[PDB]
């Protein structure tokens, strides 16, 4: 509003907007819908019917993170602009206490400030009392029902006033919600619509990407050799493989069917190609291109692929020492949870039963940093040190006491794992 | 470059604080660790560095003399806006509320409005604050010690002032929570038998000498006129000895061996004669009896009455007699070293009953007595101290040792070791 | 002479990289990982990119050096082209920190050229409003252990900031840095969909010489201040090119046990800084005795050093406070129970011969400190708690071991008997005491 | 606990202050300042009512923490112990430390209703 | 009183029997091993001349300097057999490299040798069960059947009956416990 | 477990090395091609197999196939029969099955 005056600046020094810069900003997650056509009828007929017969209603829809719920009620509304409301972004997250969105609501019928406890006095005193069209999404539900419940008995105690110029629109994470959170008194005012949406599928994965690739996919650039600089000396083209587009589909529909993740994972297989390029010719930042299949074969891979595996090789000696001993104590005593003490009096007694050989400059250097004046060390040279760093890693944990000895530890990682990555 | 004190016993630990602080800031490590426990004069020898160097700036907080973080945020933002305007006192300021922080993000907020105004400076001066104490805190935590590390990297890195911190704490398996934040440690060793009775007497020369208990002593006898090196010669023996008859007793301490002295020596300076200042080993011979003894200890038969205290002397039975055992052995018809265990209530009027000289059956003053027990906490609730009185569950318990159990059952002429068998 | 004073100057300033930012030296083993941060901060200024990312890695490990070498390397020539805003997860909760960003906002603006007024959830949709919405101003985000955030209860200013990468013309990026390793299961469903998933791992040092190359960057000056520094350089060198040298040594016990530089950065400052003159230096690296000094003081008084330093009476207390301690199944001890086997033990001693045999009263002197040199622990005891509301928590419960006596607080043992045979010397007389 | 017999103590003079006097902080800031805050110099008195019912871990903590009034000399402290009796019982529960602290000027005055009829 | 034991257990993984496998394979990479001399290794008539040379021309005596290294060496162990076969072991480490005087290392590689030559809970519980049910059996014997039972009665870790059968073939057999009838289990 | 039996030795190994040795023997060839191994390890898992009684382009293939029925068989007799007019062996595809049922297809 204000400030966005102040946040633009002057010089704007000639930016390189190569081939793969021209993708990034249609991929964008911003800028009608094929998968869940129909369901906006779904919605907007069951809201079309209210807004112009002046009532109040409640329509409630669920479903994971990612399915449009968030997209598709904005577009129901926007073209309502056409042909009498007033819209409210009613974000259960974005309230800092969950009695927050009371003063939004006071707030956004005149124009004042005051307490959650006076807004919704004369907010009840608007909901019985005025003679005669108020739109209002309740996103996120999981944040406000967390307290006691007397919040969401409120916002369709609402709804039952025949008297109600409002409309609510509840948006959740699961249709369960008023079931194992809220009482059957709500679940009396919740109703029975239940719109569900479920996940995406893979064709229609194919569908949603090309909205974005509409004006894009296999189209001409313009292009200097020498800046790298695409404009919608060569005149190039770029193209997407489908079949890899189709394979980022079979994935993505499978484990989450999310509309984000779709997205992501090809902006991200996107940017793979784009410093390939950069590194073959160096244009810096100041024949017929595409991007082949081998692009989201790794980035799909780089959502799953870890490196605890590779942190743990790449560790410290001591660290590597701490694990296997870790480890025979659980295979010695079966019990997964071994105090600290025996874990010192483990990697004392792994010293000498190994035999006189690269051990005994291992074990000067354990007890010792050289230096033969300073010696006869009880516990290991920075022992403390290996066991706070194996702490703040997530790998290891440690339950909290004073005494050093009869503290507990417990893994935190799979210790099959942890045996397998020790093999190396 | 720096000046460099010198002092006893720090030889190795006064080139590493004159290495690891220098005026310059970049040459300067931000964080410090100066580790030991009490008893080694780390404010000591960190104040005396100080008065060496008049070029730096010291501001001097002290945790121990603050109860909380709350107002340690308040003590170090009033005192560096009181600092910077005892050095540059030509620089004009608005002046911030102090006791307006509460919240760490507060402290940054004002010290990002404090330093803004001090941009005019010529160089990039550093500014030492040292906190004296850090682990004796009484409502420190885990995320408090971490939570003052990265305050100064909020902190704009390109102002003339720079804000830089010294830590000053104790009781080493505290130490080792942080060591993977690597911040430079200096440890403090602990003291040696020799090095102890060093440092005393070159500390307490400059009164034992001047005390006028001494002072008193020299017109009160014949004074032969003894030099100060004849006095220093009998304090020097006070020391060297007094160290040798007490150091098992009192470890390597330096402040319970300050105060010891402080005790003894008026004592001792009694017994000296006209003649024994020419004689040393007589004088400990003849004021041998204060070298045996601790004299530190400023056994009560206990006031309470008759009936009380043989409410007493049944109490102490249930720290060894189980209800298995008892009714069998205290007809009408060894847990001595171990924890007591648990009451009820009129258990004790079942032992109290049999074990009194029919004699007696009203007990309302059995009764006065027991809240009286109460009050003295020898007999306490197992639970907090509101509801014990109407018989919900409660478990009651002697809080006193055998011994003046054994002084009050004579003092009764009740006899309670027979009733006592391994 | 003050020019190898002026080497002092350099090489010190060099040792905690305070130069100015054209000559950081950056290690050879992270090379890699700088230049693919830079191609993530330079694209996201430059070219407008809107994407996040997080560093992970364990503590000193220049992740917080590698941010701010990229802002000084993009301070020099893009002066007012972003505006960075800080914020730490251990300095600022979960509610102060939105007025932690909307104050650090308005600072920004006077140096680029009614945001902080109002309640916390008032303002706060104000910097929704001023960030969802020639040239626009780009913001970077650096965040100091972002886990912290990701507790489980609210996970309110994370869901912001991400959403901000989705609709916001403003064009933003996050920088995530912690140590927890799994940092993406914290995170729950409805946030990680809004992040962009991708991560970097920092990396170790994974060979010997590795560290090597690394220390022999550290070291050398390239620029040219004092007459000394050609003669240092090469000296510099040959110790470290011979793998039967001192310091080469020195340096693989460093491999061994920490495999990390800051700790070896550290023992570096005062061994240059103790030097006067240019040859005694020279020396100082060629013998590294001065390390031998410096980790016999890092271990002084840990524990064992906390052991060699006490009299006869602290340690026949405490080797009688063992032999009581091995006999019973928890290893629990009190008070009376020390001292009884004191008592025969010290009469053991007179009957095998004039040893002053103390009391009850003078007992508990010492007794006071040996609680406080840690060698004991009370049985339950939890120590340290993590947060301040679970320690204002402890501080109401009145307790019931104060309520019991002094001679009878059950207390634990730190330092079990059998290792004190190891540490005690055979020429003490308690030395049959350390076993049975 | 330590902290609230800080606090409360510091509101209880601080009041008896202001109204032989004719904003700040309730804590051991005000007792340095006593001179500029209030002109004349301070000598406090401590009546410990019922002082065997006190973990005494909380005095010997509190103690030490008036120690630190000591460097100041325009203040005075006094403490007045009302057990209700064993002196003995007294010096078994403090730290050892702070009975040599508590044993410079010890007055052992007896006060009883029943002192030899 | 066997002088040596050798475990040559194989222990399989990864990047170790690949080398193996590749090894036995590069003499069939070739139709015939000429290639066998450019490698540190003495052909076999020059091995056994040295060998009998080494074997009648030095008589090694073993010196009372190696005395602290052996004490030290036998404690480790004990924390005679193994003492008579360290001194015939030290004294052939002092055969090799023509030496006459035994020296202070060679006994250490000596000793990391039979340290490296050599490098609960079933029985535990199974006994502890058996005690049990023969407590329970007024000492009775516990039968095959309810042992197996009450073994499998628990689901944490796994006794297989016949696992069941082998351990408790190991006690009767180590002693500890006796079991008769084919169709039957005794305590 | 219940139907094992034995254990995986180096002679083993040498056998089939010598199975592969007399099936290339049998081609009268002067090499051992890729062909005689995946019959060898073939013929060794099937004589204990009555008891219970390079990749991309195979992935192409395969959706070429589904291209068809839609369908996702376990054991295959029909798909593997337009790979060996091709030039590819039994194992390359034998390891496309295993991998990619990684992909859920
Ligand atoms: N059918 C669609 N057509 C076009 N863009 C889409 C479609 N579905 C999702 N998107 C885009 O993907 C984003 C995903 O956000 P939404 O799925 O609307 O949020 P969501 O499903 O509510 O998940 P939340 O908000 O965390 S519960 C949208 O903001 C759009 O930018
Ligand atoms: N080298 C020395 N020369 C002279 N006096 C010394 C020396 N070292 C220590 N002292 C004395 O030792 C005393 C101990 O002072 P402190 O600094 O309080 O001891 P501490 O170990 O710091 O315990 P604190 O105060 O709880 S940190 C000092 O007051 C000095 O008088
Ligand atoms: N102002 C600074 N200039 C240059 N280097 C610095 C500065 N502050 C810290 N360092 C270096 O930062 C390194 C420590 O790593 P950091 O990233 O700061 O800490 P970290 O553990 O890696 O991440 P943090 O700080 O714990 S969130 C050391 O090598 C320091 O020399």
């Amino acid at each position: 509003s204000r400030f966005e005056n102040k946040l633009k600046t002057t010089q704007k020094h000639q930016i390189v907007e190569t081939i793969f810069s021209k993708v990034k900003k249609q991929l964008n997650s911003s800028y009608y819908l094929p998968a869940r056509e129909n369901e906006f009828a779904s919605i907007y007929l069951s809201a079309y019917s209210a807004i112009e017969s002046d009532s109040a209603t409640t329509i409630y829809v669920a479903g994971t993170p990612g399915v449009g719920k968030t997209l598709t009620v904005r577009e129901v509304v926007k073209e309502l602009l056409s042909s009498d409301f007033l819209y409210v972004e009613i974000n259960g997250l974005k309230m800092v206490k969950p009695t927050d969105c009371y003063e939004t609501l006071w707030n956004k019928v005149s124009g004042e400030r005051l307490t959650w406890a006076a807004s919704m006095e004369s907010l009840e005193f608007y909901f019985k009392r005025v003679p005669k069209t108020i739109v209002v999404l309740l996103d996120e539900l999981d944040a406000m029902v967390t307290k006691s419940q007397d919040i969401m008995y409120n916002f369709f105690n609402w709804t039952t006033y025949e008297n109600a110029k409002l409309i609510v629109i509840a948006v959740a994470n699961t249709m369960d919600l008023p079931e194992r959170q809220l009482g059957n008194k709500i679940t009396s005012r919740i109703g029975f619509t239940r719109i569900m949406f479920t996940g995406y599928t893979h064709e229609e994965l194919k569908n949603i990407i090309d909205l974005r690739l509409k004006g894009l996919n296999d189209s001409f650039f313009y292009v200097d050799t020498k800046t790298g600089n695409a404009i919608l000396v060569r005149k190039v083209r770029l193209r997407m493989s489908a079949d890899a587009i189709e394979i980022a589909s079979r994935k993505v529909a499978s484990v989450s069917g999310d509309a984000r993740r779709a997205l992501k994972v090809c902006k991200r297989a996107a940017e793979i190609a784009e410093k390939h390029y950069m590194a073959k010719h160096g244009y810096g930042y100041d024949g017929v291109q595409t991007v082949h299949i081998t692009h989201v074969m790794k980035a799909l891979n780089e959502t799953l692929n870890s490196h605890v595996i590779t942190f743990m090789t790449r560790l410290s000696f001591t660290a590597k020492l701490f694990i296997y001993a870790l480890l025979n104590l659980m295979k010695k005593n079966g019990s997964q949870e071994q105090e600290l003490g025996d874990i010192v009096d483990e990697i004392k007694l792994l010293i000498e039963v190994n035999g006189s050989n690269f051990v005994m400059e291992i074990a000067k250097t354990l007890f010792q940093q050289g230096s033969d004046n300073i010696s006869e060390q009880l516990r290991i040279i920075s022992w403390d040190f290996v066991l706070n760093q194996l702490l703040d890693a997530g790998i290891l944990f440690k339950q909290t006491m004073k005494n050093d000895r009869i503290c507990c530890v417990k893994l935190n990682i799979s210790v099959e794992e942890a045996k397998r990555a020790m093999n190396e | 470059n720096v000046t460099t004190p010198e002092v006893a016993f720090r030889e190795y630990q006064t080139n590493c604080l004159a290495s690891y602080i220098s005026a310059d800031p970049d040459i300067t490590p931000s964080n410090l660790i100066l580790q030991g426990y009490s008893g080694t004069g780390k404010t000591y020898t960190l104040k005396k560095y100080f008065n060496a160097n008049p070029n730096l700036h010291a501001v001097w907080l002290e945790p121990v003399e603050l109860v909380s973080w709350k107002p340690l945020l308040q003590a170090i933002a009033r005192t560096v806006q009181y600092k910077l305007k005892t050095l540059y006192p030509n620089i004009p300021t608005t002046d911030y509320d102090p006791l307006q922080v509460e919240e760490p993000f507060l402290l940054v907020k004002t010290l990002h409005n404090i330093f803004v105004q001090y941009e005019s400076l010529q160089e990039k001066t550093c500014l030492f604050l040292i906190l004296d104490g850090f682990d004796s805190l009484q409502d420190l935590d885990a995320a408090l010690f971490n939570k003052y590390i990265k305050l100064n990297e909020l902190l704009p890195k390109d102002s003339k002032i720079n804000i830089k911190f010294i830590y000053t704490m104790l009781e080493t398996s505290f130490l080792q929570r942080y060591s993977t934040h690597c911040i430079p440690t200096v440890m403090f060793p602990r003291y040696n038998v020799d090095e102890v009775s060093t440092i005393l007497v070159m500390s307490r020369c400059g009164e034992l000498m001047e005390d006028s208990c001494l002072r008193k002593r020299i017109i009160e006898e014949q004074i032969t006129d003894c030099t100060d090196d004849q006095f220093q010669n009998v304090a020097a023996n006070f020391i060297h000895l007094i160290v040798q008859a007490f150091h098992s007793y009192t470890g390597n301490d330096i402040f319970a061996l300050n105060d010891l002295i402080d005790f003894k020596w008026p004592k001792y300076v009694s017994r000296i004669t006209k003649e024994n200042i020419f004689e040393p080993l007589a004088l400990y011979k003849s004021a041998i009896k204060l070298f045996l003894s601790t004299d530190d200890n400023l056994s009560q038969t206990y006031d309470l009455s008759i009936i009380s205290k043989y409410l007493l002397i049944a109490s102490y039975i249930c720290s060894y007699l189980e209800p298995r055992y008892d009714a069998s052995i205290f007809s009408r018809k060894n847990p001595r070293y171990l924890q007591p265990s648990l009451f009820a209530i009129e258990r004790l009027l079942a032992i109290f009953q049999a074990i009194f000289p029919s004699l007696m059956k009203a007990n309302i003053e059995v009764f006065q007595n027991l809240s009286e027990l109460h009050t003295l906490k020898l007999i306490a609730t197992t639970m907090n101290k509101n509801i014990d009185y109407l018989s919900p569950k409660v478990r009651w318990k002697v809080n006193v040792p055998w011994e003046i159990i054994k002084e009050i059952s004579e003092s009764v002429h009740f006899n309670i070791s027979d009733y006592f068998s391994d | 002479d003050p020019g190898f004073g002026s080497l002092q100057r350099r090489l010190l300033q060099q040792l905690y990289g305070t130069l100015p930012t054209d000559e950081k030296i950056i290690f050879t083993y992270l090379q890699d990982c700088q230049q693919e941060i830079d191609r993530i901060i330079k694209q996201s200024i430059i070219q407008k990119e809107s994407h996040s990312v997080i560093l992970v890695g364990p503590r000193q490990s220049y992740k917080t050096y590698l941010l701010d070498y990229e802002l000084s390397l993009l301070q020099q020539s893009y002066k007012e082209q972003f505006i960075t805003i800080r914020l730490n997860g251990f300095i600022h909760s979960e509610q102060t920190a939105i007025n932690g960003i909307a104050t650090q906002l308005e600072q920004q603006l006077q140096k680029i050229h009614t945001i902080s007024s109002g309640s916390l959830t008032e303002v706060f949709e104000k910097i929704l409003l001023l960030l969802d919405s020639i040239t626009k101003i780009t913001v970077v985000f650096i965040f100091d252990e972002i886990d912290t955030f990701a507790g489980p209860v609210r996970q309110t200013l994370l869901y912001n900031l991400f959403d901000m990468v989705e609709h916001s013309r403003v064009p933003v990026c996050i920088f995530g840095c912690t140590t927890k390793l799994n940092i993406l299961e914290y995170l729950e469903k409805r946030v990680k969909s809004r992040f962009s998933q991708r991560v970097i791992y920092m990396p170790q040092i994974q060979n010997l010489d590795d560290m090597v190359d690394a220390v022999r960057n550290l070291l050398t000056v390239r620029s040219e201040i004092s007459p000394w520094v050609s003669q240092w350089n090469e000296t510099l060198e040959k110790e470290l090119s011979d793998p039967r040298s001192n310091l080469n040594r020195h340096i693989r016990m460093n491999f061994e046990t920490f495999r990390s530089l800051p700790t070896l950065k550290n023992s570096i400052i005062p061994l240059v800084a103790t030097s006067k003159n240019f040859g005694s230096l020279c020396t100082a690296i060629k013998s590294c005795s001065f390390l031998d000094i410096y980790n016999k003081n890092q271990l002084s008084n840990n524990l064992t050093g906390r052991l060699q330093s006490l009299s006869d009476l602290e340690l026949a207390i405490l080797i009688s406070a063992a032999r009581v301690a091995l006999r019973a199944k928890d290893g629990s001890f009190n008070f009376n129970l020390a001292y009884a086997e004191y008592e025969k033990m010290i009469k053991a001693i007179n009957s095998r011969i004039t040893i002053k045999l103390w009391l009850k009263k003078d007992v508990k002197n010492v007794w006071e400190n040996l609680v406080q040199l840690d060698f004991f622990t009370e049985k339950s005891a939890v120590g340290l708690r993590d947060n301040a509301t679970a320690a204002f928590y402890a501080s109401n419960y009145q307790f019931q071991g104060t309520m019991i006596p002094f001679d009878l607080r059950s207390y634990q043992m730190q330092i079990i008997l059998q290792e004190l045979r190891r540490i005690i010397p055979k020429s003490n007389m308690y030395y049959s005491w350390t076993q049975l | 606990n330590v902290r609230m017999m800080l606090r409360r103590s510091m509101y209880k003079l601080y009041s008896a202050a202001d109204a032989e006097e004719h904003d700040v902080s309730y804590d051991l800031s005000l007792v340095e300042n006593f001179k500029r805050l209030f002109g004349k110099d301070l000598a406090m008195v401590f009546n410990f009512k019922d002082v065997d019912s006190i973990n005494f871990n909380t005095l010997d903590n509190f103690i030490i923490l008036l120690k630190s009034a000591f460097k100041y000399d325009h203040v005075k402290i006094s403490l007045i112990f009302n057990i209700n009796t064993n002196l003995s019982n007294i010096e078994k529960n403090l730290r050892q430390s702070t009975i040599r602290l508590l044993k410079r000027n010890y007055h052992k005055l007896d006060v009883s209703s029943n002192k030899g009829f | 009183r066997f002088d040596l034991v050798y475990l040559v257990l194989d222990k399989v993984d990864e990047k170790n029997d690949r080398e193996l496998a590749k090894h036995l394979t590069n003499l069939y990479l070739e139709d015939k091993p000429e290639h066998i001399s450019q490698d540190d290794v003495l052909p076999v008539e020059f091995l056994t001349m040295y060998i009998s040379y080494a074997k009648e021309h030095i008589h090694p005596i073993i010196t009372e300097a190696a005395k602290t290294e052996l004490v030290r060496a036998y404690v480790g162990m004990r924390k005679t057999r193994q003492l008579e076969s360290m001194i015939r072991l030290a004294e052939a480490h002092a055969k090799m490299k023509l030496k006459n005087v035994v020296e202070l290392e060679d006994v250490q590689e000596a000793v990391r040798l039979i340290r490296s030559a050599i490098k609960r809970k079933l029985q535990e519980d199974l006994s502890r069960e058996i005690m049990n049910v023969l407590k329970d059996q007024a000492s009775d014997s516990m039968s095959f059947n309810e042992l197996i039972k009450q073994i499998n009665e628990h689901s944490q870790d796994r006794v297989e009956s016949s696992d069941i059968q082998e351990a408790l073939s190991r006690l009767q057999q180590e002693d500890k416990v006796i079991v008769l009838g084919e169709g039957v289990r005794r305590s | 477990s219940k139907f094992s039996f034995g254990q995986a030795t180096p002679r083993t190994l040498l056998g089939i090395i010598r199975l592969s040795q007399a099936l290339a023997k049998l081609r009268l060839a002067d090499m051992v091609d890729i062909d005689d191994v995946e019959e060898a390890l073939r013929l060794v898992r099937v004589s204990k197999e009555s008891l219970y009684q390079p990749t991309t382009k195979i992935f192409t293939i395969i959706k070429k196939m589904l291209q068809e029925t839609g369908k996702n068989t376990l054991s295959y007799e029909n798909i593997v029969k337009t790979v060996r007019l091709r030039g590819f062996t039994m194992l390359q595809l034998s390891n496309c099955i295993q991998e990619y049922s990684y992909l859920n297809v």
